[PDB]
DNA sequence: TTCTGAGCCAATCACCGAGCTCGAT
DNA sequence: ATCGAGCTCGGTGATTGGCTCAGAA
């Protein structure tokens, strides 16, 4: 039911020169890793959100998670 | 290089983030920019692994094991079987 | 920007590979440094144009 | 407290997907 | 043979901004 543009999944793995051709079945899998990724890393986010009792999600709240999970370690210079 | 030419969308961003949360919940602009690029990061990330292993067994085409191993061998083996799983009702 | 094994161990010498191509697209290519307010042309003038309801709002029948 | 910034509507049109042709494995 | 890049084409949902008061500060 949901989704995600599969033509535009593919545009960004195709960023890197290195990769030349891609399978079909990859941004199939790929729009659903995005989807549990965007859902658990938001999830931990509004912890930080409700922890400071505001409503409002921001920013820094995302930040917070990151630094608190090792498994989200790969972001460090995307979120200074 | 345009915005929509390497980022997911924004609103199908903010409408998974959304799920995520209390209903009545509010989400910051500069908080769903954010996680755009997160999550093209995370594109990024997988497949220069993929690539790397892809390459590395003299094929050229980026397939379905490809990233799933990728996945295992960088901490997402937890994502690993919902995929798969998900990989299973919509392919023949 | 650096670091040793103060990360996840799985995932460190990827990170820094991608470190590499970045630093290539941002030296040579192009990645945008700032976001653009909007980013089509035509959606801006169509929005800019839609009549609007009461509290700022497209509008709806009645 | 003061005052910044997110949600709310839905109509156009760029972009996505479903068809293709062609050349590779 | 199968399976992907790259066209084209037509159908459609992401994109879009002004006023208001949640709610960050």
């Amino acid at each position: 039911v949901q989704e995600l543009p599969l033509a535009r999944i593919k545009k960004i793995m195709k960023l890197d020169e290195d990769v030349k051709m891609i399978s079909a079945e990859a941004p199939v899998l790929f729009a659903k890793a995005a989807q549990i990724f965007i859902t658990e890393l938001t999830l931990r986010a509004w912890i930080h959100t409700e922890d400071n009792k505001r409503r409002t999600l921001q920013r820094n709240d995302i930040a917070m998670a990151i630094t608190k999970f090792d498994q989200f370690d790969f972001l460090i210079d995307i979120v200074p | 290089f345009r915005e929509q030419d390497i980022y997911l969308p924004i609103a199908n961003v903010a409408r998974i983030m959304k799920n995520a949360i209390p209903q009545t919940g509010k989400i910051a602009k500069d908080a769903k920019e954010c996680v755009q690029e997160c999550v093209s990061e995370f594109i990024s990330f997988i497949t220069s692994e993929a690539s790397e292993r892809c390459h590395q067994e003299k094929r050229k085409t980026i397939n379905g094991e490809d990233i799933l191993f990728a996945m295992s061998t960088l901490g997402f083996d937890s994502y690993v079987e919902p995929l798969k799983l998900y990989l299973q009702k919509f392919r023949e | 920007m650096e670091e040793p094994l103060y990360v996840n161990a799985k995932q460190y010498h990827r990170i820094l590979k991608r470190r590499q191509a970045r630093a290539k697209l941002e030296a040579e290519g192009k990645i945008p440094k700032e976001r653009r307010k909007y980013l089509h042309e035509s959606r801006h003038r169509h929005a800019m144009a839609r009549k609007r309801g009461e509290g700022g709002r497209f509008f709806s029948p009645k």
